[PDB]
């Protein structure tokens, strides 16, 4: 998608857009470079917004993204990320679905617990924390 | 009563409410001080139940000083009444005692002269039967004036096709008609009871199928008999 | 850029038949010199 | 807070704040429309909703643009004039077909104010395929010229337009394309309340006339109302009131279906379940429809349609094989804006539902008639793409509706309640277990005539009403009295007493003896008025006749359908697939034939010269009047030939699970029938002629006037 402050209300509307299907808080378990399709194996920590893919916490889903964007993703294993994508970014027949990280996929680094005590992450962990409960309890407005 | 009106409170003392198990079933009319005329087919679904008669009532729920629920002392369905046909569909109910006559309770004169009602005559018919096709049960008594269609036309093939005996009379049902729950209702053609509501089942309001009523005048013999 | 027509307000050609005008005409007009004449107003295709 | 009104205005028009300033609606002058969107929502960011187009594009300034009707960017087998980059309102365009091609549909069409073209789609067909040319709806593009069996076609809409209906249609056995006719929609076309109510009922009532076969209570209606915050209390309460009058409208038919009431938001809310003992109580369901409110889903104003359809799923499901499952019609009606943001694609549920009802999971038994899905667009912003993906796609039927003003539907439904109109029952045949003959052809009538030693005449006819039996006119003579004519129907052993036989005024079988023509089967039709009224049962039912209100619904056409339009439907300019009933060893069996009404008509007619007696006929057209339909032969297939005993029988056209009589078996060229078997060596010129009912309508309409068949004026 993009990259100038992306507030809370910003994340709410963007994550409730008609196009957006799934919204997860995942942990990058393994990263692969295999022939045709590049592979990011994420582990869903919590389903903020249950999409059209029946997936529960603890399971793993494989993501695919071109090499040209690998430099921009700079994803590191064992790290957590808040990501949501469109229903038009699925790939393969169920239950062997494969999420595709396209130009319309939101990805954001999720500062871990002990890292949210930093005077640089406290402003972010509060927005994300607030975004979570607001999307779980009440769900998308309208 | 499709396209009817809310009758004025106790403006029809003769109006009765035959109730099965404390619940309205059919319409009735107080023809005597201790007799209620109604439709015979009403006791086809009864059998295991407690039949009663509510006189001097307007609202079936709200309390009214003139309301009183009598008990059926005897039910006399006309001998020639079959569940298969509408012919001879009359029923006489004897109350446990004489009805306490008042401003809201009074017997109604019923025709004896066996002569067809003049076509075009406005007759009043009331009851607590549904008021819409959905099946809404009215709480207050409803009524409506209906022109009397001559048996000649009512017997046309396009209508009831000669299925109207000399003992039955027709009334226009152009979107205004006595529906389900009105069976046994009074058809008063000028202060006098001429017919009793009885048409089994149809689709209330069908102008091409006028309402059928049993002429009490053509059964005076049997009636007088019972009340003795 | 600033000038030219919008790339959206451009109605592109499409009708490029190899053959058309497969119709019939009767000459009932007032015959002069035994030579009847009709004036057909037809629409040319998009093909160049 | 309230979003700023800075830079929200529109060029060449104004606007009006609604919902207490939480949304605005652009107001454009007569002839123009707000672009890109109609209304705009107030996001929780202080700024209004972004101006998104139909192609999901972004626009800076809003502009009021002139209303144009979709320009034809694809048309075959003919030409259309004039061609323009765009068409304004009131603009007219006409269509013409090349030689050898027949034109069906509106020849001239005018661009109306609703941004739609008047009349029906123009189609230039040659009637040379198993199925007719599906045509190319204005604004679309068809990919597929082959119209054989099993063949398919695909439709695509211009850029900025949304496709409504089916994008792919397959030619199915029995001459009929699958899905429904496509239509290119724009972002302001909407639908007039009448149009909606008119089409929604012409599709619902039909799938109810059949439900009468026969608590209770053999049809389910699931009302799924969307209570999301994206609809507003205005377009929500108006949706209930519309449903209320709909329940009454249905009730006026005297039918008591099982209802299921569900309103949904972040979660589904069930008010009425079909399994409840009160589901069939119309008044019950209505009281609920009144108790529900738009404030019911304010705390959690999500739009999870998926779970909503999952609620309906659990209602029609079983704990694991109810006796009455493969006999129940399911009807889902849901009001929504199509803007779902929770649960994902709701379509997945629809598929699961179809799997549960065993639909589309058998080539020979589709079972499509057992599930209908209607989707009504209600919210200010409605996604026509998504509501079209849920709604069913049935030939000649509409399941997608975008209500303009709404609330007016309510007032239209109330106005459309008429207890006088009866519920049709003609051309009904359902797969009953026993399925004894006469269950498969209830309309079939067996006529016999006794004559002094001369022999017995064996003909057949059809039950068209409660008193009449349509048959051939040559089966009887002026000498034959009523006492010597016995009719039997429903397979009953007994014989019915007739009242009178009505011959057609123009029937004169000897009106050609001078020209040397012994037989003259022109206007060879007659009616038999019975002395007793027939009690319609599982073995005795009527068959539909051309040009009747009852038949219009069977074909699922608009009530405003003229007689001429019905003929173009039933008898198009091609090889029409039909059938007739024959007697096979004291057992009724069907025989599929092809009515040569296309270009093969000439090849079929002239073969009448081979018939006995006609061998010396000067002009063959003198014995085959326009009152004749031609069947039998070898092209395009080897059709079975009618027998003497089949004479007078109905020439039926089976379409959309309904039977429509379009002819009466008059005479054949070669007598292949010979009470011993069927002359295994039939000639190529062995043709069979019938009487086109569309030619004797004046006589039918007149004699049947008091039969409540509701013939059309025209
Ligand atoms: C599509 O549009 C054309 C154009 O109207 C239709 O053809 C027209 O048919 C009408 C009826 O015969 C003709 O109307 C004529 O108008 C003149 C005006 O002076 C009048 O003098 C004549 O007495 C007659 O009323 C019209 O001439 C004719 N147009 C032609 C031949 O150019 C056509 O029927 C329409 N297609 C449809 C809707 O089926
Ligand atoms: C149609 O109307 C528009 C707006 O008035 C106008 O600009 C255009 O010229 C018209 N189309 C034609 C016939 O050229
Ligand atoms: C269930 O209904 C279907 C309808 O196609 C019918 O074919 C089938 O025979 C029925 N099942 C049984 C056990 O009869
Ligand atoms: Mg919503």
């Amino acid at each position: 998608i993009q990259k100038d402050k992306v507030t809370l209300e910003e994340r709410l509307d963007k994550a409730c857009e008609p196009g957006v299907d799934y919204v997860y808080k995942t942990r990058l378990v393994k990263v692969q470079l295999s022939n045709d399709f590049d592979e990011y194996i994420m582990a869903i920590e919590q389903t903020i917004k249950s999409g059209s893919d029946e997936v529960q916490v603890g399971q793993q889903r494989t993501f695919i993204s071109p090499i040209k964007c690998r430099e921009a993703l700079k994803l590191e294993e064992k790290k957590h990320y808040l990501m949501w994508g469109l229903s038009s970014d699925f790939w393969g027949e169920k239950p062997n679905l494969s999420y595709i990280i396209g130009k319309d996929t939101w990805v954001e680094h999720w500062p871990e617990e002990d890292e949210c005590q930093d005077e640089e992450n406290q402003k972010q962990c509060q927005d994300l924390g607030a975004f979570t409960e607001s999307m779980v309890v009440f769900g998308c407005p309208n | 009563i499709l396209g009817g009106r809310e009758a004025e409170a106790h403006a029809r003392p003769y109006m009765a409410s035959v109730q099965l198990n404390g619940a309205h079933l059919c319409g009735g009319v107080l023809v005597a001080e201790q007799w209620v005329l109604s439709a015979a087919h009403c006791l086809e679904d009864a059998a295991d139940g407690k039949v009663q008669v509510l006189l001097g009532a307007h609202s079936l729920s709200q309390p009214e000083p003139s309301k009183r629920l009598y008990d059926v002392l005897r039910a006399v369905p006309h001998p020639d009444s079959q569940p298969d046909t509408i012919d001879h569909d009359l029923l006489l109910l004897q109350l446990s005692e004489k009805a306490t006559l008042g401003p809201a309770v009074r017997p109604l004169p019923w025709q004896r002269v066996d002569r067809d009602v003049a076509p075009g005559t406005l007759c009043d018919v009331a009851g607590w039967g549904i008021v819409n096709h959905a099946g809404r049960r009215p709480d207050s008594l409803q009524h409506v004036l209906l022109p009397v269609l001559d048996r000649a036309t009512c017997n046309r093939r396009t209508h009831h096709d000669g299925a109207i005996t000399e003992r039955l009379m027709c009334a226009e049902s152009n979107r205004r008609d006595s529906c389900k729950g009105d069976a046994g209702g009074p058809l008063v053609c000028g202060g006098v009871l001429e017919g009793v509501v009885t048409s089994g089942s149809r689709v209330c309001g069908n102008r091409k199928k006028p309402g059928i009523y049993t002429r009490v005048a053509s059964y005076a013999a049997w009636i007088d008999s019972v009340l003795a | 850029d600033e000038d030219i027509i919008a790339e959206e307000n451009i109605v592109s050609r499409s009708e490029f038949p190899e053959s058309w005008l497969w119709n019939v005409e009767d000459l009932k007009e007032p015959p002069k010199n035994g030579i009847s004449t009709k004036l057909m107003n037809i629409f040319l295709k998009d093909s160049i | 807070g309230s979003c700023s009104l800075e830079g929200v205005e529109i060029k060449g028009g104004s606007f009006r704040l609604l919902q207490e300033g939480q949304a605005l609606e652009y107001v454009c002058p007569s002839g123009f429309y707000p672009y890109p969107v109609q209304t705009r929502t107030c996001r929780s960011t202080g700024s209004w909703s972004t101006l998104k187009t139909q192609d999901q594009k972004t626009v800076r300034k809003a502009e009021c643009r002139a209303i144009h009707c979709p320009r034809p960017h694809d048309f075959e087998n003919g030409e259309y004039w004039p061609r323009s980059p765009y068409y304004n309102v009131s603009d007219e365009i006409s269509f013409h077909c090349y030689d050898g091609y027949t034109l069906r549909g509106s020849a001239n069409r005018t661009c109306q104010v609703n941004g739609r073209w008047s009349g029906q789609t123009a189609i230039c067909d040659n009637g040379a395929g198993y199925c007719s040319n599906p045509g190319i709806p204005i604004g679309t593009r068809k990919v597929g010229s082959q119209y054989r069996l099993e063949d398919s076609v695909t439709y695509h809409c211009s850029r900025g337009l949304t496709l409504r209906g089916s994008q792919r249609r397959t030619c199915q056995e029995g001459g009929s394309w699958s899905g429904t006719e496509p239509s290119c929609q724009d972002s302001f076309m909407y639908d007039t309340p009448q149009e909606v109510a008119e089409a929604f009922l012409s599709s619902l009532t039909e799938t109810i006339e059949g439900v009468d076969a026969e608590p209770s209570g053999s049809m389910n209606i699931y009302l799924v109302l969307d209570g999301s915050g994206s609809i507003g209390a205005s377009d929500f309460t108006g949706a209930k009131k519309c449903l209320v009058n709909l329940i009454e409208k249905v009730a006026s038919y005297g039918v008591k279906p099982r209802y299921g009431l569900v309103t949904y938001a972040t979660y589904p809310k069930i008010w009425v379940k079909v399994s409840e003992a009160d589901s069939s109580n119309a008044d019950w369901v209505t009281k609920q429809l009144n108790e529900i409110n738009y404030e019911d889903h304010k705390l959690k104003s999500g739009t999870n349609t998926k779970k909503a359809l999952q609620a309906v799923y659990s209602m029609m499901s079983w704990p694991d094989p109810p006796e009455g499952w493969n006999r129940t019609r399911h009807v889902i009606i849901l009001m929504t804006d199509g803007l779902h943001n929770m649960g994902g694609d709701p379509i997945t549920v629809i598929d699961e539902i179809r799997d549960l009802l065993y639909i589309g999971k058998d080539r020979k038994n589709p079972r499509e008639d057992y599930l209908d899905v209607y989707v009504f667009g209600v919210g200010p912003l409605v996604n026509q793409v998504n509501i079209n993906a849920l709604a069913s796609k049935k030939d000649n039927e509409q399941h997608v509706f975008k209500v303009k003003d709404m609330e007016n539907l309510e007032d239209v439904f109330y106005q459309m309640i008429d207890e006088s109109q009866s519920l049709s029952l003609c051309g009904m045949v359902w797969e009953h277990r026993k399925g004894t003959d006469y269950h498969k052809q209830p309309w079939q009538a067996k006529i016999s005539v006794i004559r002094p030693s001369k022999g017995h005449e064996s003909c057949m006819g059809a039950v068209v009403s409660e008193y009449f039996v349509l048959t051939a006119a040559h089966c009887f003579t002026v000498d034959d009295k009523e006492h010597s004519i016995k009719v039997s129907v429903g397979g009953e052993k007994r014989d019915l007493e007739i009242e009178v036989v009505l011959f057609h005024p123009n029937y004169n079988i000897n009106g050609k003896k001078e020209a040397g023509i012994p037989e003259f089967y022109d206007y060879d039709v007659a009616l038999i008025k019975l002395k007793n009224k027939l009690k319609y049962g599982q073995t005795i039912r009527p068959i539909c006749l051309p040009c009747t209100e009852g038949t219009t619904r069977a074909l699922r056409l608009p009530p405003t359908t003229t007689c001429q339009q019905q003929k173009e439907e039933l008898l198009p300019a091609q090889d029409i697939k039909a059938l007739f009933v024959s007697e096979e060893e004291k057992k009724l069996t069907r025989k599929e034939v092809y009515i040569k009404n296309g270009d093969k008509k000439g090849s079929c007619e002239r073969d009448a010269q081979y018939a006995p007696g006609y061998d010396k006929v000067k002009d063959i057209s003198e014995v085959v009047t326009p009152r004749f339909l031609c069947t039998g032969g070898v092209s395009p297939y080897a059709d079975p030939n009618t027998c003497r005993g089949d004479s007078g029988g109905p020439l039926i056209v089976h379409k959309r699970s309904r039977f429509i009589q379009v002819g009466v078996i008059s005479w054949g060229v070669v007598d292949v029938c010979k009470n011993q078997k069927r002359q295994k060596q039939v000639p190529a010129h062995a043709r069979d002629f019938h009487i086109n009912l569309f030619q004797v309508l004046p006589w039918l309409k007149e004699k049947l006037q008091d039969e409540d068949l509701g013939f059309l004026a025209a």
